[PDB]
RNA sequence: GGGGAUGACCCCAGGCGGUAGGGGAGCGUUCCCGAUGCCGAUGAAGGCCGACCCGCGAGGGCGGCUGGAGGUAAGGGAAGU
RNA sequence: GGUGGAGCCUGGGAGUGAGGGCGCGAGCGAUAACGUCCGCGUCCGAGCGCGGGAACAACCGAGACCGCCAGCUAAGGCCCC
RNA sequence: UGAGGGAAAGGUGAAAAGAACCCCGGGAGGGGAGUGAAAUAGAGCCUGAAACCGUGGGCUUACAAGCAGUCACGGCCCCGAGGGGUUGUGGCGUGCCUAUUGAAGCAUGAGCCGGCGACUCACGGUCGUGGGCGAGCUUAAGCCGUUGAGGCGGAGGCG
């Protein structure tokens, strides 16, 4: 094995170029159907502690 | 004064019988139709030359023993992927595709070339679909 | 009418905040705030405190009314990056940047 | 009508009213100079050859003046050959006045 | 100058170039080259010419 | 005295800089790259104006012809035409003529075939 | 298929490495 | 080479690829005489613009922003230029 | 005859003392080498500036002061690129 | 180990008048308020270049072949027979320095930027040159004077 290198500085151009993909996305988020305020779904709501129409944490 | 130049100008169709014509020289012909060549107006810059039709290109000439020994090549990019196939098979096979392809080399290389070769409409048998344009008939 | 906060000297990379930063340009406060609290980034953390001091600011200091507000620009500059020293092998030593950031959040008001 | 004059070793076409800056003439701004007449055209059709011997296309110039400097540099590479010249080329200014026919 | 006579790093196989001291007037805060030195920039104008 | 590379080094480097603009990535950037860009187009120019001349005289040539060949003779007829004939119509006007004025190139082709 | 034996140009590497240089 | 009569400019003609290298003419940097002067908070140096003016060019002007206390002519002199 | 970036004289300053291709004349080599060594010339060197030669220091054309959207030519070209 | 080697690191403002108090924040930081001629002079402080990193705008770009430019035309955008920005097409086009017979070269060096960085000085010599005096020219060390004043000194040296 031998030490592969890059043999050029990659641009400012080149970088960014492959920086494309880096793109987060936002959070897929729901209202929970209780307490309206908005939430992951398939999560028990963190915010009233209901799922599934009935209270499951104390919160 | 500077040069004139044309504003945009609305394309010429013209339409060509190939029957029978020597290939090559019809060849060169249909490029100074594509460049624009024959007009007095001919900018290098811009797609301003005509549209040419051909049809009855199964029908084109050739002189020597071109038939059995002029080979058209196409390489794959694999080994051992060069392929040659011979003017009597192409004519046998595509042969819109001889008039095509002399055409092609004798315009020009480049974006232009390319969209000027697209300008060329070529057909097997007498007659083409390009009603729609009503090309006038063309002898060279 | 705009208001705008700044956290200067965030002792976390740049390239790593801008990320978050990017997700809520341009949203409603209430959205930027949702965005923010399910997002899984230690960068999460620190544009929801500077977008939090920015509508603080406008609502109390600027007469702009938390319900109109949205985030009008957002970035993060870089700030001076802390060097440290990371031991190599055979004896070298290389040089760690440990980074920082200069996070802005700029609200406006959303006319109607 | 116009004219296809002939001035500054070059040739220019004509009408009056027309503007044209054509090579450094030597007559004072506001003077009023004849240009050699090569064929004229519009209404008559008239053909020199080369010359046309009644006609002079009439200016008056406008003045005189430099063009906007031009670079002109020389590099030779691996000899340490570089050189640098300004350059605005003299012309003048002529309107036209009439084409006498 | 006030440094060592020391050659800061081998002559060889360093990856670095070659320097010797570090007074050097090749070096930051090495000597200077021909700077000027203590100097008398007098003459003797002749007399005749004076008068 | 002391005098010390001052300022005006950035201010020689500042002149072409600015003369490299609009140049790709470190061409507009560095300084030195500028520079060797510079050189490119330094030459590039000169031989440029030199050809555009020719670049111009093709077209022209390219043009009269299409127009004499509607006339029935080719190009160099047409040249040797107007030699004979004694017309010393340059070919940026020649090419003028031919497009702005149909009648008149008409004509000068004209005197063109009567010349033999 | 070369009989005139091929001597090596080059010594096979390698010895020592010029660690470090602080 | 003619004019002007000694670079006044003008006119005619010819020369003007160039490495090693010879030669000439200039520009800019620091400092000295000019200077007990002069420019300067109605804005010094310096920085950022400029498609404007002069100059073959090196450069020099002018303008706008910035800057906020220094700069320094013509003619000369010296170099860590 | 020839007034030439001719020639001679005295002086100041150099640089070069690795050359190279091609044509011709030979030697050396194998009537080999993008071989080698001389002589004559040339060009590249320093004309990797321009046209031709598909592309290409030295083959053909030609010695690039600057500018022109003017004209004639050279070698090479004129069916199309 | 030791003898020894041996750095970096200056500047708010005239004056601390060095920002009470409120507001978000654990705090850091910031937004107001206040000071100030000025606060992008706010202490991480004069000026504040460049590389480098962002955000916002204009033009542009997903059938294209490239030492990145240059010449031409066209499109759009900006400032008011013109100009500036941009680049679609078309033409032309083998980086810079070194070193060599010869380099784009697959030969050297260079990541980029800013700063430091190399033909000097003394004494003699030789030639040129601007002056002074000219069968002559000229003083050294010293002495007097001056405190940015110049003079004297003929030993000596060249001829
Ligand atoms: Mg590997
Ligand atoms: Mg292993
Ligand atoms: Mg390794
Ligand atoms: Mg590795
Ligand atoms: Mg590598
Ligand atoms: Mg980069
Ligand atoms: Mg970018
Ligand atoms: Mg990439
Ligand atoms: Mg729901
Ligand atoms: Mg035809
Ligand atoms: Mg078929
Ligand atoms: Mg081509
Ligand atoms: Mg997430
Ligand atoms: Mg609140
Ligand atoms: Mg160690
Ligand atoms: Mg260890
Ligand atoms: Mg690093
Ligand atoms: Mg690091
Ligand atoms: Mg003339
Ligand atoms: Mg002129
Ligand atoms: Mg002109
Ligand atoms: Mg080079
Ligand atoms: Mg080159
Ligand atoms: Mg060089
Ligand atoms: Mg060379
Ligand atoms: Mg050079
Ligand atoms: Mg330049
Ligand atoms: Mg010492
Ligand atoms: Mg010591
Ligand atoms: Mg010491
Ligand atoms: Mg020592
Ligand atoms: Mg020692
Ligand atoms: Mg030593
Ligand atoms: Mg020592
Ligand atoms: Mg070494
Ligand atoms: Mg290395
Ligand atoms: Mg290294
Ligand atoms: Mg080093
Ligand atoms: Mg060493
Ligand atoms: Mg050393
Ligand atoms: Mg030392
Ligand atoms: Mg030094
Ligand atoms: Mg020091
Ligand atoms: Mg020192
Ligand atoms: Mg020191
Ligand atoms: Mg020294
Ligand atoms: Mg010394
Ligand atoms: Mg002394
Ligand atoms: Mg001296
Ligand atoms: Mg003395
Ligand atoms: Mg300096
Ligand atoms: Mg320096
Ligand atoms: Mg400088
Ligand atoms: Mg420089
Ligand atoms: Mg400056
Ligand atoms: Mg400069
Ligand atoms: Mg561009
Ligand atoms: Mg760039
Ligand atoms: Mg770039
Ligand atoms: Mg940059
Ligand atoms: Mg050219
Ligand atoms: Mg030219
Ligand atoms: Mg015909
Ligand atoms: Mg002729
Ligand atoms: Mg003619
Ligand atoms: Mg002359
Ligand atoms: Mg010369
Ligand atoms: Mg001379
Ligand atoms: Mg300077
Ligand atoms: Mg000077
Ligand atoms: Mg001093
Ligand atoms: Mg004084
Ligand atoms: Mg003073
Ligand atoms: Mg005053
Ligand atoms: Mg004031
Ligand atoms: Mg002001
Ligand atoms: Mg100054
Ligand atoms: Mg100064
Ligand atoms: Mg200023
Ligand atoms: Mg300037
Ligand atoms: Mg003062
Ligand atoms: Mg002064
Ligand atoms: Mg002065
Ligand atoms: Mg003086
Ligand atoms: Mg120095
Ligand atoms: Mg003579
Ligand atoms: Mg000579
Ligand atoms: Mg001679
Ligand atoms: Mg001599
Ligand atoms: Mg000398
Ligand atoms: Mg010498
Ligand atoms: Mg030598
Ligand atoms: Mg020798
Ligand atoms: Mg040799
Ligand atoms: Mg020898
Ligand atoms: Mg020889
Ligand atoms: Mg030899
Ligand atoms: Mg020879
Ligand atoms: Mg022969
Ligand atoms: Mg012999
Ligand atoms: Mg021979
Ligand atoms: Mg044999
Ligand atoms: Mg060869
Ligand atoms: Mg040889
Ligand atoms: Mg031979
Ligand atoms: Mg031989
Ligand atoms: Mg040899
Ligand atoms: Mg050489
Ligand atoms: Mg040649
Ligand atoms: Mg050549
Ligand atoms: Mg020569
Ligand atoms: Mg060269
Ligand atoms: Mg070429
Ligand atoms: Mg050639
Ligand atoms: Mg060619
Ligand atoms: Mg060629
Ligand atoms: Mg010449
Ligand atoms: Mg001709
Ligand atoms: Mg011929
Ligand atoms: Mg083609
Ligand atoms: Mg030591
Ligand atoms: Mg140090
Ligand atoms: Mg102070
Ligand atoms: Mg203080
Ligand atoms: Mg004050
Ligand atoms: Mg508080
Ligand atoms: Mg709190
Ligand atoms: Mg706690
Ligand atoms: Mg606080
Ligand atoms: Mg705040
Ligand atoms: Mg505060
Ligand atoms: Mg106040
Ligand atoms: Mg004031
Ligand atoms: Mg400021
Ligand atoms: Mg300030
Ligand atoms: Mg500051
Ligand atoms: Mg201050
Ligand atoms: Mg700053
Ligand atoms: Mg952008
Ligand atoms: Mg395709
Ligand atoms: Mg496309
Ligand atoms: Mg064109
Ligand atoms: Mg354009
Ligand atoms: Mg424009
Ligand atoms: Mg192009
Ligand atoms: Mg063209
Ligand atoms: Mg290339
Ligand atoms: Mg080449
Ligand atoms: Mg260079
Ligand atoms: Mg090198
Ligand atoms: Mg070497
Ligand atoms: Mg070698
Ligand atoms: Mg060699
Ligand atoms: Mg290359
Ligand atoms: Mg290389
Ligand atoms: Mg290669
Ligand atoms: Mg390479
Ligand atoms: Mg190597
Ligand atoms: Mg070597
Ligand atoms: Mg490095
Ligand atoms: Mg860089
Ligand atoms: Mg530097
Ligand atoms: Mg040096
Ligand atoms: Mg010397
Ligand atoms: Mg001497
Ligand atoms: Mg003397
Ligand atoms: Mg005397
Ligand atoms: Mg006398
Ligand atoms: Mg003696
Ligand atoms: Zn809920």
């Amino acid at each position: 094995a031998k030490h592969p290198v890059p043999k050029k500085k990659t641009s400012k151009a080149r970088r960014d170029a492959r920086r494309s993909h880096h793109a987060l996305t936002p959070p897929t988020l729901v209202p929970c159907p209780e307490c309206k305020a908005m939430k992951p779904p398939h999560t028990v709501c963190p915010e009233c502690g209901y799922y599934a129409g009935r209270k499951v944490l104390e919160v | 004064m500077k040069t004139y130049v044309p504003k945009q100008v609305e394309p010429r169709w013209v339409l060509i019988d190939a029957e029978g014509k020597t290939l090559g020289r019809l060849a060169t012909k249909i490029a100074t139709l594509l460049r624009g060549k024959h007009r007095p107006d001919w900018t290098p810059n811009v797609a301003m030359g005509d549209f040419v039709v051909v049809v009855n290109a199964d029908k084109i000439r050739v002189t020597g023993k071109k038939l059995e020994q002029k080979i058209y090549t196409r390489y794959s990019g694999y080994p051992g992927g060069l392929k040659k196939i011979p003017l009597e098979k192409m004519l046998a096979t595509h042969p819109e595709r001889v008039l095509e392809h002399a055409v092609k080399g004798m315009l020009p290389k480049g974006p232009l070339g390319r969209r000027l070769f697209k300008r060329l409409k070529v057909y097997a048998g007498p007659d083409h679909p390009h009603q729609a344009q009503r090309p006038e008939k063309l002898e060279v | 009418m705009e208001a705008k906060a700044i956290a200067r000297y965030v002792r976390i990379s740049p390239r790593k905040v801008r990320l978050v930063v990017d997700l809520i340009r341009g949203k409603s406060l209430e959205e930027a705030r949702n965005i923010l609290r399910y997002t899984n980034k230690r960068g999460a953390y620190f544009v929801a405190k500077v977008l939090e001091s920015a509508a603080a600011n406008a609502v109390n200091n600027h007469d702009m009314l938390e319900d109109r507000l949205y985030v009008k620009a957002a970035y993060v500059d870089e700030g001076p990056a802390l060097k440290r020293v990371l031991p190599r092998a055979r004896g070298r030593a290389d040089i760690i940047k440990k980074r920082t950031s200069h996070i802005t959040v700029i609200l406006g008001e959303k006319h109607g | 009508m116009f004219a296809i004059v002939k001035t500054g070793g070059k040739q220019y076409r004509v009408e009056p009213g027309l503007k044209l800056r054509v090579e450094k003439l030597d007559a004072e701004p506001g003077a009023t100079v004849e240009l050699p007449v090569l064929l004229l055209g519009g209404e008559k059709t008239v053909v020199g050859t080369p010359v046309v011997e009644g006609a002079s296309v009439v200016a008056e110039v406008l003045g005189h003046g430099r063009g906007k400097k031009i670079l002109v540099s020389k590099f030779k590479a691996k000899v340490q050959y570089r050189r640098k010249k300004g350059h605005r080329q003299p012309y003048t200014e002529l309107l036209i006045k009439e084409i006498r026919g | 100058v006030a440094y060592s006579g020391r050659k800061i790093w081998p002559q060889k196989h360093t990856g670095r170039a070659r320097h010797g001291d570090i007074g050097a007037p090749i070096f930051v805060g090495g000597g200077v080259v021909f700077g000027p030195k203590p100097r008398d920039y007098s003459y003797t104008l002749p007399k005749k010419v004076r008068k | 005295p002391r005098a010390k590379t001052g300022v005006v080094r950035r201010r020689k480097h500042k002149k072409i800089l600015k003369l490299a603009k609009g140049y790709w990535g470190l061409r507009s950037k560095s300084f030195r790259k500028a520079r060797e860009t510079l050189f490119a187009a330094g030459n590039y120019a000169y031989a440029h104006r030199k050809r555009r001349k020719r670049d111009f005289r093709r077209l022209w040539i390219v043009r009269i012809n299409a127009a004499c060949r509607q006339h029935g003779l080719n190009y160099s007829t047409f040249i040797h035409g107007l030699k004979k004939a004694g017309i010393e119509v340059d070919r940026k006007n020649l090419a003028d003529l031919a497009v702005r004025e149909p009648q008149v190139f008409a004509e000068l082709v004209e005197r063109a075939k009567a010349a033999q | 298929r070369r009989i005139r034996f091929r001597p090596p140009y080059l010594p096979r590497p390698g010895r020592r490495p010029r660690f470090p240089p602080p």
